């Protein structure tokens, strides 16, 4: 997939860029499209054609591309353009046509805040239910983008994680809350377990144990 | 086209004082009436205040009777609404609101597309 | 407010409908407007004086209302219709316009779903931050949509719950945790505190003490 | 105007069977290519594939690649994909998506419909 950044965000009135790079095969060949999608719905073609804007686009919307990278600019910065944007090519090693990892825009209205990771050991109720279930809350982070990972000891668990798309809070600071379902073999046997929350490139880490 | 463009929503802390302005563009802006509609976070939508066409009257929900100050400058077809002794209570989202009919009606055709006020 | 469902669904092609009722103050003498919201963005209008379909609407919606109590209805449910449905009037005695609840409509892909409630008491690390925080989880519940409710003792608590809006799970089931937020003394000093969730009218409760 | 409607989403167990169908309106049907995009619970856009105006030549993603069989009927204006032996990391939401001219220029897209599969 084509590497793009997975949170930007800019103050009213200003203008930002959404940078997608990808491999020589990718977007040098041929042209990149650029597609906006508001959450849950259906995605709309925002840029064609490196920086031709379909009908309906507005003015201030402009795409541009340099080599093997491309970047679509948006100025004049509204409410209106909060969404997930993805960048598109054709790609002739795979024969086929790459996305974007995704790129969510929010329009700053508060200061940047850091995640504060508190992490669950399993409920002492559910293992003796043979269910073990750890839960790793996240909350008063802004703007609402994370991506989070789950380690036993060193060795990361890649499946049974669960992650919830981060919600406003009544103070419009973001939160959201990564789960594992873990077996009690599994919980009893491993020496800890470590859940890491990733925001705007800034890295945090919680670990729990049994004892 | 009609468009419907709000500005001012920002972060205060609880009592401080804040003012909206709404601009509006392809339609009659004095003949209508205008409203304001605002959204809690993870909450349904709730009504804040219209004032009519002229602005010769002015309703207020009972949760801001008193608090806020609707106003309306038709010659520059710009939307006003200040906002006095902000509570937490307020955190939301808050929306312009076009009305086709005589204006006694909850009927809106175009809302803005909002700013987002939060207080704590 | 005026009384509609937190949720209301329907298989792919069937005809559901929204119901909105209220008071004689407001709906029975007034009309009913239909405002159809995707999350994050402004609202729509898609019935008004509760019959008349604005342009641009479907020939499937169709709107009725018999005193104090209202109606929207869908025919050929459609991906597409899945929003948040309000409904709205004009109240004399309010003097204002009211808004309703909030309909969650979604268009049934598997069988409905009872939710897995499990409630987290405070760990250790953070008490030895002196700050405790509780989290109750909510997972495997279809649809989508929900009601939280945090009670001390037997006690409901007004402050400090915050709730995140429901996500899908890699199985196409939503999922949602609500925490509350407390000091290490509240939590010491009261017996038990309780996680209530529901969901369609059937409701899970779970509790714990330290 | 251009519609787009999908639909045979359902709910099915690994291994198991689906066919998707998707109708179009307002646009010669026969004249674009046509594509799958399909984007699974929160996660990214996924690419499916895309059938040749003339039902032609048919491409792939590596992903699914000899496991699922896209088709169209262009008389009735409906894309068909087949879904066959289905894993679990199928599960998702699939669009319907039109092209304005080989290229990854979506000009329309469907509703969507959800397969789950558990
Ligand atoms: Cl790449
Ligand atoms: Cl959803
Ligand atoms: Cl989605
Ligand atoms: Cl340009
Ligand atoms: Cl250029
Ligand atoms: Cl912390
Ligand atoms: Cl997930
Ligand atoms: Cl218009
Ligand atoms: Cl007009
Ligand atoms: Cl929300
Ligand atoms: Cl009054
Ligand atoms: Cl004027
Ligand atoms: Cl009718
Ligand atoms: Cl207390
Ligand atoms: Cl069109």
């Amino acid at each position: 997939v084509l590497t793009q950044p997975p949170s930007t965000s800019g103050t009213p009135g200003q203008r930002v860029t959404i940078s997608c790079s990808g491999s020589s095969s990718n977007i040098e060949t041929n042209t990149v499209n650029w597609y906006q999608q508001l959450p849950g719905t259906a995605p709309k073609l925002v840029m064609h054609t490196n920086n031709q804007r379909p009908s309906g686009v507005p003015d201030r919307f402009s795409g541009s591309r340099s080599g093997t990278s491309a970047s679509l600019a948006i100025g004049g910065l509204q409410s209106e353009d909060e969404a997930d944007y993805f960048c598109a090519a054709w790609d002739d090693n795979l024969n086929g046509v790459i996305f974007g990892g995704g790129t969510k825009l929010t329009v700053l209205g508060q200061p940047k805040a850091a995640p504060s990771v508190t992490l669950f050991p399993p409920s002492s109720e559910e293992l003796q239910a043979n269910k073990a279930t750890l839960v790793c809350l996240i909350s008063d982070f802004y703007p609402g983008a994370v991506t989070v990972a789950w380690k036993a000891d060193s060795s990361p668990v890649k499946a049974g994680v669960e992650t919830t798309t981060p919600s406003k809070q009544s103070n419009n600071k973001y939160a959201a809350s990564s789960y594992l379902s873990l077996t009690p073999e599994q919980w009893k046997s491993h020496k800890s377990y470590s859940c890491q929350v990733t925001h705007e490139g800034s890295t945090v880490e919680k670990t729990v144990a049994p004892t | 086209q009609v468009q419907l463009v709000e500005s001012g929503g920002a972060l205060v802390e609880p009592g401080g004082s804040l003012r909206l302005s709404c601009v509006a563009s392809g339609f009659p802006f004095n003949e209508y009436d205008m409203s304001w509609v605002r959204q809690a976070p993870g909450k349904g939508l709730e009504w804040v205040s219209t004032i009519k066409s002229d602005g010769a009257y002015t309703y207020y929900g009972d949760n801001v009777k008193g608090r806020f100050t609707i106003s309306r400058d038709n010659a520059k077809n710009t939307l006003y609404l200040q906002m006095n002794s902000l509570k937490s209570e307020d955190t939301g989202v808050y929306y312009c609101a076009k009305e086709a009919r005589i204006g006694v009606s909850g009927t809106y055709d175009y809302w803005g597309q909002g700013t987002q006020v939060t207080v704590s």
